[PDB]
RNA sequence: CGCGACCUCAGAUCAGACGUGGCGACCCGCUGAAUUUAAGCAUAUUAGUCAGCGGAGGAGAAGAAACUAACCAGGAUUCCCUCAGUAACGGCGAGUGAACAGGGAAGAGCCCAGCGCCGAAUCCCCGCCCCGCGGCGGGGCGCGGGACAUGUGGCGUACGGAAGACCCGCUCCCCGGCGCCGCUCGUGGGGGGCCCAAGUCCUUCUGAUCGAGGCCCAGCCCGUGGACGGUGUGAGGCCGGUAGCGGCCCCCGGCGCGCCGGGCCCGGGUCUUCCCGGAGUCGGGUUGCUUGGGAAUGCAGCCCAAAGCGGGUGGUAAACUCCAUCUAAGGCUAAAUACCGGCACGAGACCGAUAGUCAACAAGUACCGUAAGGGAAAGUUGAAAAGAACUUUGAAGAGAGAGUUCAAGAGGGCGUGAAACCGUUAAGAGGUAAACGGGUGGGGUCCGCGCAGUCCGCCCGGUUCAACCCGGCGGCGGGUCCGGCCGU
RNA sequence: GACGUCGGCUACCCACCCGACCCGUCUUGAAACACGGACCAAGGAGUCUAACACGUGCGCGAGUCGGGGGCUCGCACGAAAGCCGCCGUGGCGCAAUGAAGGUGAAGGCCGGCGCGCUCGCCGGCCGAGGUGGGAUCCCGAGGCCUCUCCAGUCCGCCGAGGGCGCACCACCGGCCCGUCUCGCCCGCCGCGCCGGGGAGGUGGAGCACGAGCGCACGUGUUAGGACCCGAAAGAUGGUGAACU
RNA sequence: GGUAUAGGGGCGAAAGACUAAUCGAACCAUCUAGUAGCUGGUUCCCUCCGAAGUUUCCCUCAGGAUAGCUGGCGCUCUCGC
RNA sequence: GCGGGCCCGGGUGGAGCCGCCGCAGGUGCAGAUCUUGGUGGUAGUAGCAAAUAUUCAAACGAGAACUUUGAAGGCCGAAGUGGAGAAGGGUUCCAUGUGAACAGCAGUUGAACAUGGGUCAGUCGGUCCUGAGAGAUGGGCGAGCGCCGUUCCGAAGGGACGG
RNA sequence: CGACUCUUAGCGGUGGAUCACUCGGCUCGUGCGUCGAUGAAGAACGCAGCUAGCUGCGAGAAUUAAUGUGAAUUGCAGGACACAUUGAUCAUCGACACUUCGAACGCACUUGCGGCCCCGGGUUCCUCCCGGGGCUACGCCUGUCUGAGCGUCGCU
């Protein structure tokens, strides 16, 4: 249960939020859990999708044990580009069918700096944290 | 339209009332406002009472009462001028002042004399400074306690 | 309540007679669809809604403290005979006890996993289980005013003073902590039905004494307030028909029907 | 015949500042009605209300008795309960209508003129030096100016004050900077940024699960986290968040420490000697408004117009006589109080697109009037546009095929798609308009049988254990209350 | 009687016999040559606050109470709930009657002291009077009996008759306050234009061994917009001589 | 064409004429949801009981108060015991 | 089920819903010349009749009574159905293209729609002057926003020549 | 059996009722409680590669600088950036900038007329002319300067 008077808690008003959310807002928004090995090997639970990342799909009509590139991120509609998550159309274009970053699972990063950062203050704040349970 | 035997009745409702109606919704809200207050009040001032300055026993006139005695304002400048109190010290320490109060009888005087005694009896006055001056207590009397006095000072009892 | 101005914001006149309308305040000139069409009614569209609601009703209503106090008390005794708490629907059949009283150690409790060991060694765990199988979405225009989810209300523990047993029974759905100093008859009676399951803390339960007072002594925690006078002692109506002091003194009946 | 001071009065694109307007929910000062009620209506009521004008702040106003009381007295102002629908007012009709005391919230007291003592001991402006200077200050050096004796500053104001006499114990408060340790209660003060638990486990539905069954104990793991939202349904564990005296990184505010520049030789009690009061003001007559205030509550234009053991008040006008209580005609002050406007949040037994604000949407928009002003209608494909390639008739709008989608029997105002109304198909009927109630008959629609439906349920005739014993287990009732607890 | 046959009251259509004028409203009188009405969908009119009166339910009860305030939580459920030398300041009730100064509810019996003087003063006793009707309770002769005659404590029904008599009603008395008439006495700190008492009528929303307080529900009457819609009007502030 | 006269006001060779399609008192917003003893309307079923247009008073006669007619809630008793 | 209504079967629909014990209300429509929205008979009906009038051939074009071209017959008959302005309008002006909607028939046409283009000043006018009038300062009034008045209760010209 | 008309049913039309959804309202409550001559509120006109409206912005005109974050915006192209670089977008926002009216300020409101200083083009300050920059409103306080008076006085 929440306590804090500050929170939102609201159905309406936590919707306008959301969508309304600026864009560095919705990177977060749209995060996507690691794999086993990489939460193994980092102790990251999840970490917001990048334009250069392997992603598999979990959930859906494409859903596989294949590996695909991200192609774009499209923060506009919540939604990603994968490299052969594509369709037909009418006239044999091909276009790419988003998928939502929550039924998608890194199975490799796009390694930056800033990655790195990220990386270390998420696994220094989790040890942080069950150093507190312990 | 009057029916068989009912009340003469005459509501004041004739204005627009409705205009000026208060509600007390914010009652709950303003008991809080002032619980917080009154704490962060008590607080300031970590040592002092926190109901205030000590007053005096008063009685009331209006014979309907004529025998319930309440807190008054200040003590009056006679009281003090006995009890050996000057009256710019005397707001400094914690005792209510006002000049306007007269003194008819000598048991109201005598009784006030006395509740100041008393009061100073058992007043712990802090030095103005960590080394202690004159009429400064004890250090033995100052960790003995440093709390609030919670109600008022000397409650009067009738 | 709805605002003041709701419907009175237009300036609209009243076409007199000699025309083929229907003597209703209408909406004054403009080249408006919203014109010479209707206000100020409560059948009007738009309009002002007939008798409106204001913030000045009698919201809160007052109940003596007598008997607040005899309400509660009632509540308390129903928590007693176990055929009362089934009716609740209440699975207490496994409950060693009804009046289920446990050692002090429980407001030592800090984390979840003990309350639920507690919870399952005290056979108390299927009021638990109902409780989960009882979560649904609620029916109507309650979803989105931020009351979507409902379930069944679960057991009740009351301690006599906080250690940390709120945080250990917090997450456990359905579970209600009181204290016994401050006990709420809305959460005691839940719907207004007095049977209601109750798990008691060793020192909770010997406060009640010290809360309320028995017959022959007074609260001694409450100013002035003695528990209630029964109004009938024997309160077996079996027991006292068959009774062969009234037998004794009963004609014979007459049960061959004409 | 001119110059030199002073008093009154002008000019400035003279040096440096200040006011103007807006908002106005709450506040202060004026002005100020009529609808309405009195079953008519003129006093009254509506009502010191709306309309109009002026002036501020975060609150404003008020405020420390020319008071209340008549008691064994209380003691600034503001607000709550009660006093009280009472005293009182009123074609004594309708109606209007306070104050005191009592219990609380908060609580804080003071300063001038005059009277007098100090060599104007006072203040403003310009130049230079030192500090800091983004809410322009402090000190020093200037026979550099000005204001002020038609009165500045120090002491001092009704609770008395000033000066001497000599009784008593003794000498820290404030302002501006330089830095410093403690991160200062929602349990780390305010603002911002980055983060911290656990199934996408095995089958099985589906277009897609967040569905269902199961998984060392309601089931696997977390739980100080089982709020909420999103994700192709209904997710504690997919994601953001949620809980936490959880962490880290910056800014700000506040309380304390050492130093510098400073300002500051600051008492109480008794006695003695002097001093101590706001004028066209009080008050009286008058008239108008207002009030519960009634031979006049308050505010006023006009006339009269003061005194100092005086003046005011003591709710019936006047005289005499004692009592009680304050010291008006000068000024300042936070708190408890109000807040339909503004900034940022939280919540709901509220409405759910003819509802809820006029406005869920390019709404004070389109549009109307010369103008003051008036003022709408209007949400929904689909999970994903995957928004119908391509073939064919037609000039095209439009169709026929094909294709997408779970579904276009969802095709760009496209979710569900009622009634009024319309076309067509199937059936019935038809010269007293149609339609209706009661009673039958005929024809259809399907429903329930049946290839007899003769419907069962007990008693009677034509593979093991009850009967009866042994052992174990559990239960019921009883009294010698057999014994103890329990209990009136 | 059972592979083109059964049962289907009600609804689909049609036919026949009888009945049968269009609803709502004003009205003594409506089918009316009285008014409203083409049809369908959605919205649409006795509400809320306050004051009373009565009835009902609950708690306490000669008491009752929560107004406001304060102490516990940082509000998830909570602006709840619990508590108070505030438990009562204060309201209502427990005492009424006069304009007011004021007064203010018990008598009766017994013996004595003054002349029992229907009057005053001393000690004891009973403590809301009496009459009539009074639901219920108490006593109750006797009867009914019991397989035979007598005796017989017991479990019964009826029980003539005799009583204590709830609540309430009617009446007769008593008491309290105002007022009228006739009167006789009592006390003192101050002996008076002092104060108090009696009897007999009358006026009062009174007493006469109590019943209210708080909450909730319903009805009825009001002030409010007041079940909904409807004027001819009045007032305040602004805009127009582009027509005339 | 420019300008002046603005609502109890203007202007009028005078008709109560004109004053932005309104003039025996213009338009706009507010007081205002002004008042009406006067018209119209007033939303589900079943069960039980069931009226009056009459007396008196009222600037009372299309309306009220008051008695009368009605309903509901009871209570006090008697009994084919 | 007397009734208010309710329980099942089938079809469509695609995401929430109901019973029971209590609580609360903006809780039940046939009417109010009720409000809003939609739809009928009338009805393929009234009507598309004020100002003399059209005809032939060709072209574009899918399509011609209405467009264009040529010919013929007419009217407006210099107070015009002609050529230019003011107020007002505001892109309606010009070129190209479409024929969805509008031009009460039609249209190959338009003042419709979509693209672009177009307004050149010392001499033509505003700008300057004052008229009827309006309106500051000084002054007066007014509780006040402001009003009275334009020479009236003003130290009202900041200009110029010569030295 | 025709056509028309009446009732019922299936399907197809007009219409958008009902239900379910809701980044919107209404009500209560908490903290804060801040406009302007250093130019407020409001209004006008402009600003995007393709841009009408809404929203945002002001000739530095769909935003400049700085800080935090860290790989996009997106209807299409174009692309700047190397995302091992102050570095795309976002949020914060303390620096800078902020057209014309408007208390609106040289005079009036036509965007018309002026005056006082400085610089440049032209000059070789020479006045015309052109461009740019700073001033020129009312009331009022302190002080300065220049003044008036048959106001009250002093010397000659
Ligand atoms: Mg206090
Ligand atoms: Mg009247
Ligand atoms: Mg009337
Ligand atoms: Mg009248
Ligand atoms: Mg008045
Ligand atoms: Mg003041
Ligand atoms: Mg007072
Ligand atoms: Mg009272
Ligand atoms: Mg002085
Ligand atoms: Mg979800
Ligand atoms: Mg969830
Ligand atoms: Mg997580
Ligand atoms: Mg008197
Ligand atoms: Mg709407
Ligand atoms: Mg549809
Ligand atoms: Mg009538
Ligand atoms: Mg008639
Ligand atoms: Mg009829
Ligand atoms: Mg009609
Ligand atoms: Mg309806
Ligand atoms: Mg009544
Ligand atoms: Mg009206
Ligand atoms: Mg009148
Ligand atoms: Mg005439
Ligand atoms: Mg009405
Ligand atoms: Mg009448
Ligand atoms: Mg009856
Ligand atoms: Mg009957
Ligand atoms: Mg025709
Ligand atoms: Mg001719
Ligand atoms: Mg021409
Ligand atoms: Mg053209
Ligand atoms: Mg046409």
């Amino acid at each position: 249960m929440k306590f804090n008077p500050f929170v939102t808690s609201d159905r309406s008003k936590n919707r306008k939020r959301h969508f309304n959310a600026p864009s560095h807002i919705r990177r977060k928004i749209m995060s996507s859990p690691l794999s086993k090995e990489l939460r193994q090997k980092y102790n990251v639970r999840s970490m917001p999708i990048r334009k250069d990342d392997e992603v598999q799909v979990v959930r859906g009509h494409y859903k596989g044990q294949q590996i695909g590139k991200v192609v774009q991120v499209y923060r506009k509609k919540y939604v990603i580009y994968i490299e052969r998550v594509q369709r037909e159309k009418a006239n044999g274009t091909t276009v790419h069918v988003g998928i939502h970053p929550s039924k998608v699972v890194i199975t490799r990063l796009k390694l930056d700096k800033d990655r790195k950062k990220i990386l270390e203050r998420k696994a220094k704040s989790r040890q942080v944290g069950k150093e507190k349970g312990k | 339209a009057p029916s068989r035997n009912g009340m003469i009745l005459k509501p004041h409702f004739h204005k627009d009332w409705q205009r000026r109606v208060a509600t007390w919704f914010n009652q709950p809200a303003r008991k809080i406002r002032r619980r917080k207050a009154r704490q962060a009040r008590a607080r300031r001032i970590a040592p002092r009472p926190a109901s205030g300055p000590l007053r005096p026993i008063v009685r009331c006139p209006t014979v309907r009462y004529h025998t319930k005695v309440r807190a008054g304002r200040g003590f009056s400048l006679e009281e003090l001028r006995v009890a050996g109190i000057h009256k710019k010290v005397a707001r400094t320490i914690g005792i209510s002042v006002d000049p306007r109060r007269r003194n008819k009888s000598t048991e109201s005087l005598q009784a006030n004399v006395q509740r100041l005694k008393e009061y100073r009896s058992k007043l712990v006055l802090f030095p103005r400074k960590p080394s202690a001056p004159k009429k400064g207590d004890s250090s033995a009397e100052e960790l003995k306690l440093a709390t609030q006095l919670t109600g008022p000072v000397m409650p009067i009892r009738n | 309540a709805v605002s003041e101005l709701a419907g009175h914001q237009t300036s609209a006149e009243s076409w007199g007679t000699g025309r083929a309308v229907a003597r209703i305040p209408r909406v004054r000139g403009g080249g408006t669809h919203r014109s010479g069409q209707g206000a100020f009614g409560n059948m009007c569209r738009g309009g002002r809604m007939f008798a409106p609601t204001k913030t000045w009703r009698r919201w809160h209503r007052r109940v003596n403290t007598t008997q607040k106090r005899y309400a509660i008390c009632s509540a308390l005794a129903a928590s007693a005979l176990p055929a009362l708490v089934m009716s609740k629907g209440h699975r207490i059949e496994e409950v060693p006890e009804l009046p289920l009283v446990v050692e002090d150690k429980v407001e030592g409790y800090k984390k979840t996993k003990e309350a639920v060991l507690l919870l399952k060694k005290l056979k108390a765990w299927n009021d638990i289980k109902k409780v989960y199988a009882s979560q649904r979405m609620r029916a109507g225009k309650g979803k989105m005013r931020n009351r979507r989810r409902i379930q069944r209300r679960g057991p009740c523990v009351i301690y006599n003073e906080d250690n940390g047993i709120v945080k250990a029974f917090r997450n456990i759905p359905g579970i209600t902590l009181l204290n016994v100093t401050k006990l709420n008859i809305l959460k005691l009676a839940p719907g207004g039905h007095v049977g209601r399951f109750c798990i008691w803390t060793e020192s909770a339960f010997r406060k009640l004494d010290d809360l309320y007072g028995t017959w022959r002594k007074a609260a001694s925690l409450k100013s002035n307030y003695n528990l209630p006078m029964h109004k009938m002692l024997n309160t077996d109506l079996s027991r006292i028909l068959k009774s062969p002091e009234i037998q004794r003194a009963l004609r014979a009946p007459r049960k061959k029907i004409h």
